[PDB]
């Protein structure tokens, strides 16, 4: 006969939301007919708790819980920063300007890349937010050449739709969106005749989908230290991490590992390739000395064999005449 | 524009009585303008449909249905078998007759226990019986110094009250109650020329017409459908609420009769044995053979634990009981005096 | 203590659906803090459980039941035969082609379109649970207006276009829907060719909404004779009817009604 179930089988349980807005906690047995006496069903929240960033919902006692430390809970939204495919749920629809079918947003990699060629080239997703939100996504924007439309169509298909330039940095953008199934647009034209350089997007971030996300394990080369943290922040070089880690595990010397890597790998041999020859300023007696430096990134080991070591440098050779406009001191040192 | 409610939405409910005394079984929504369409209203029962023990007044068809398994209904009446505290409704008024104010029926435990000093300590009940009905109560009477009085004052205050001495068993008491709002009366005084005086279960019925079925309390047990009264889970037996049969327990854990949950077995200490001494053997020898008290809760695997002590050996007997001559004594017949050697 | 919970105090629901799909039918007092000892929960419908038009989902025995004489249902489905006013969640936009005055006019027993050169547009955006169909009973008595009736889709990506003209009486149309949030367009704009009858729409009926609905009485006028009907049907002249009738008393001698 059936026995009364220990808190490790009966979970807690929201059904199904009434006209009103009330839910009952109910305590539903994890496979059926195992136990009476379950726990009361008690009042739950309003259909519309919704935890902050870096929070999951504790159906014991309902409230916002901060997590653990070295996961992620994304909050009430959803991040693509994957690019390796096209994310699902992104239309990447290609269509003539009037064959430009070959042309679309391409997932080059972390980062997706527009068409140079002239064609229009939609990156459309359609979300259904259950709550008002925004969606955060860091664009690069290279050259006008090729313009950038970001539109969000609303619930009835009803729709600043042009997309500033971006200099130096990834920059930043944001919107705001409704409880309406927002279709969010990307598209880029290319209505330059002569060329391209392709439009980037990363990190594209919208919130306000599920009302209610689950802590998720920090993915490898990630570490979380401080617990609810709506992100896993990347490993420096040299150190490498797995799956949960809480901080960074140092690598060993022999081993070198670049910003967010997941495993270690083996320093090759230093090669010619890798040190640069440079010549420094002039001397009092106006020789320079040129002193050989290895790459700011420089990635070799002296004690393996077959390395080049960094040739020996620096034997004062008299300087050329200075700079136009510069006339040298008894030091050698040019001032204008 | 509103819904049309299925068996889910509207629920059965009776009207208020009239003079006469017929209600109308009208259909009502479980919350206001939620569907439209109810069931028509048809005739209830006369105002005095009285569910016997073990059942419960079902809407649908105005029958008493037997109840379900491990629940029980207690019928048109209550029960106050629970004792920690007064329960409510009971007033423990104690007045010195002529401080004893300190000095009044006293909720022990599982019994109520009375005043043991010279003083009046009154239990009264006021309960309003909208039916005939009997009261059924038991009552422990161990001495006579102290008097015992149970008279349910009537309707109008309108008032055989003393109650006989009980030896042996506990003992059963009852009477007769009328409609009207009986008041019912637990006084004790003691003479002082002690040992209290306990009363447990006290059980009055024709009170509400009707009641509800309710699940067995935590070390209770109901296996027929319609019981009046849930019954105790046997020793070294658990149990939960509404469970139809008492799940055995663990070797290692010892159960008291109608216990919630299991307590571990303690290790067997030197109290736990109790020596004694057996009959004579054909030489005249007894043996002694230590036992365990048969409430045993304790295990001889754990550690720290003495084991019954070998004994056994034959111990030559003193002379036997005067007036028995043996090595077996047999009972000399009258007229023949024996010390336990010769008779 | 608490009294165990009656067959009447505690009412089956269905829990939230996970991922996969899997339901369970949790039973919960109709108010808190009532009842102990309640059924315990079994395995539910998969999350897409549909009861033709003309039945319901009764949560005791998880199946459809024929409802009863006198209810039509609706199946899953929805139904805006009424036009007294505009029906709620449908948008009469009108754009120039000033015209903000012509627009879908709604007649108490059908809607009209514009007569004069305005794009009015009657806009209803319906999230399908099911994929399912529209349909409508549209009269198209002149052909120099043009009736536009297509289906966005729920990327908003446009998705036979147009539609024949419906002489001798009003005719029949129906056209597929999917999952998404598909956002349905009448449209009609009237050549000025100095000239007409305005097009005339009744009966939308949109199917795959909302999963499972329940039955409801018949409006006054209208009578049901067995179980299961997705419609009342009109009560015959010279007689009168009213809600839940399962037949039309007779009128009498001296009165008249259509
Ligand atoms: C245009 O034609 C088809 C699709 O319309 C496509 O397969 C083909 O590759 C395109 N032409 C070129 C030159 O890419
Ligand atoms: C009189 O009775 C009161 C009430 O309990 C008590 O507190 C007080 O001690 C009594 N006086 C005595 C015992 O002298
Ligand atoms: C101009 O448009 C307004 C609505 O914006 C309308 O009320 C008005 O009648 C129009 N003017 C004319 C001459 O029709
Ligand atoms: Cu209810
Ligand atoms: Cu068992
Ligand atoms: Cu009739």
């Amino acid at each position: 006969e059936l026995h009364a179930c220990k808190e490790s089988e009966y979970h807690f349980e929201y059904t199904a939301c009434d006209s009103t807005g009330s839910r009952w906690r109910v305590a539903v047995p994890h496979s059926p007919g195992l136990c009476t006496s379950l726990p009361d069903p008690v009042k739950g929240t309003e259909c519309s708790f919704s935890c902050n960033a870096g929070e999951f919902l504790d159906m014991k006692d309902q409230s916002c819980k901060p997590c653990a430390e070295g996961r992620y809970s994304l909050g009430t939204g959803i991040r693509f920063d994957e690019w390796d495919e096209l994310p699902h749920g992104f239309a990447s629809l290609s269509a003539n300007l009037e064959n430009c079918t070959s042309s679309k947003w391409v997932p080059r990699g972390d980062y997706i890349a527009s068409n140079t060629d002239e064609c229009t080239a939609t990156l459309m997703y359609a979300v259904n937010l259950k709550q008002s939100g925004t969606v955060n996504f860091e664009y690069y924007y290279p050259d006008s050449s090729i313009i950038f439309e970001f539109f969000v169509q609303n619930d009835q298909c009803q729709p600043s739709r042009w997309m500033k330039t971006t200099e130096k940095g990834w920059e930043f953008h944001s919107v705001e969106l409704n409880r309406g199934n927002n279709v969010l647009y990307w598209r880029t034209t290319a209505f330059s005749v002569w060329s391209s350089k392709p439009v980037l997007v990363r990190n594209i971030a919208i919130t306000g989908v599920a009302y209610t996300s689950e802590c998720f394990p920090c993915k490898p080369g990630t570490y979380a230290a401080k617990q609810g943290s709506p992100f896993c922040k990347l490993c420096p070089a040299n150190y490498y991490s797995n799956k949960g880690e809480t901080s960074c595990h140092p690598c060993d010397a022999d081993k070198y590992s670049e910003k967010g890597s997941s495993t270690c790998k083996v320093r090759p041999a230093c090669t010619d390739k890798d040190y640069f020859y440079t010549h420094t300023a002039c001397d009092a007696q106006g020789e320079t000395q040129l002193m050989y430096k290895w790459a700011i990134p420089k990635i070799c080991g002296e004690d393996l064999e077959g390395a080049v070591k960094l040739p020996a440098s620096g034997v004062k050779t008299r300087c050329p005449p200075c700079n136009p406009g510069f006339f040298k001191t008894d030091n050698s040192t040019c001032e204008p | 524009e509103l819904h049309a409610c299925k068996e889910s939405e509207y629920h059965f409910e009776y009207t208020a009585c009239d003079s006469t005394g017929s209600r109308w079984r009208v259909a009502v929504p479980h919350s206001p303008g939620l569907c439209t369409s109810l069931p028509d209203p048809v005739k209830g029962t006369e105002c005095s449909f009285s569910c016997n023990a073990g059942e419960f007044l079902d809407m649908k068809d105005q029958s008493c249905k037997p109840c379900a398994e491990g629940r029980y209904s207690l019928g048109t009446g209550i029960r106050f078998d629970e004792w920690d505290e007064l329960p409510h409704g009971f007033a423990s008024l104690s007045a010195n007759l002529e401080n004893c104010t300190s000095s009044k029926w006293v909720p022990r435990g599982d019994y109520i226990a009375s005043n043991t000093d010279e003083c009046t300590a009154t239990l009264m009940y006021a309960v309003n019986l909208k039916q005939s009905g009997t009261v059924n109560f038991e009552y422990y009477y161990p001495d006579s110094s102290i008097i015992f009085e149970f008279f349910v004052q009537n309707d109008q205050c309108q008032p055989s009250r003393w109650m006989k001495t009980t030896e042996k068993g506990w003992e059963f008491h009852s009477v007769e109650l009328n409609r009207g709002n009986n008041v019912l009366y637990w006084r004790t005084t003691a003479f002082s020329v002690s040992k209290p005086v306990l009363v447990r279960n006290i059980a009055i019925t024709g009170v509400a017409y009707t009641s509800e079925c309710f699940p067995c309390k935590p070390g209770t047990y109901a296996a027929k459908q319609g019981s009046p009264f849930c019954k105790l889970c046997p020793a070294n037996y658990y149990s939960n609420k509404g469970e139809t049969s008492c799940h055995p327990c663990d070797a290692d854990k010892y159960s008291e009769k109608g216990s919630s949950t299991c307590k571990v077995r303690p290790a067997c200490t030197d109290k736990d044995y109790f020596y004694t001494h057996t009959a004579c053997d054909a030489q005249g020898e007894t043996q002694l053979m230590y036992k365990w008290a048969i409430p045993k809760i304790c295990g001889e695997d754990l550690e720290g634990a003495v084991k019954l002590p070998a004994s056994g050996v034959k111990t030559r007997c003193p002379p036997c009981n005067p007036g028995f001559f043996k090595s077996t004594c047999e009972p000399c017949p009258y007229g023949s005096y024996s010390n336990g050697s010769d008779c | 203590e608490l009294h165990a919970c009656k067959e009447s105090e505690y009412h089956f629901e269905y829990t939230a659906c996970d991922s996969t799909g899997s339901r369970w039918r949790v039973a919960v007092p109709h108010s808190p803090g009532l009842c102990t000892s309640l059924p315990d929960p079994v395995k539910g419908t998969e999350c897409s459980f549909s009861c033709n038009a003309g039945e319901f989902l009764d949560m005791k025995d998880q199946s459809c039941k024929p409802c009863a004489e006198g209810r039509y249902s609706l199946g899953t489905g929805i139904r805006f035969d009424e036009w007294d006013e505009l029906p709620h969640g449908f948008a009469s936009l009108s754009a120039n082609l000033n015209c903000t005055s012509s627009k879908w006019v709604p007649r108490g027993d059908y809607i009209a379109s514009n007569t004069d050169e305005c794009t009015a547009t009657l806009m209803y955006a319906v999230n399908l649970k099911q994929s399912g169909t529209v349909n409508f009973e549209y009269y198209y008595p002149d052909s120099s207006i043009i009736f536009e009736f297509f289906v966005q889709n729920d990327q908003c990506q446009p998705s036979s276009r147009w539609m024949k003209t419906t002489e001798k009486g009003w005719e029949f149309h129906s056209v597929e829907l999917n999952r998404g949030n598909n956002v349905l367009y009448w449209r009609t704009t009237a050549f000025s060719v100095w000239s007409s009858k305005p097009v005339l729409v009744r009966n939308i009926a949109i199917t795959g909404v909302a999963y499972t609905s329940e039955c409801f009485p018949c409006k006054p006028g209208t009578y049901a004779a067995k179980q299961g009907s997705p419609f009342c049907k009109l009560c015959p002249a010279n007689y009168y009817s009213n809600k839940g009738e399962t037949s039309c008393h007779p009128c009498d001698a001296d009165k008249y009604s259509e």
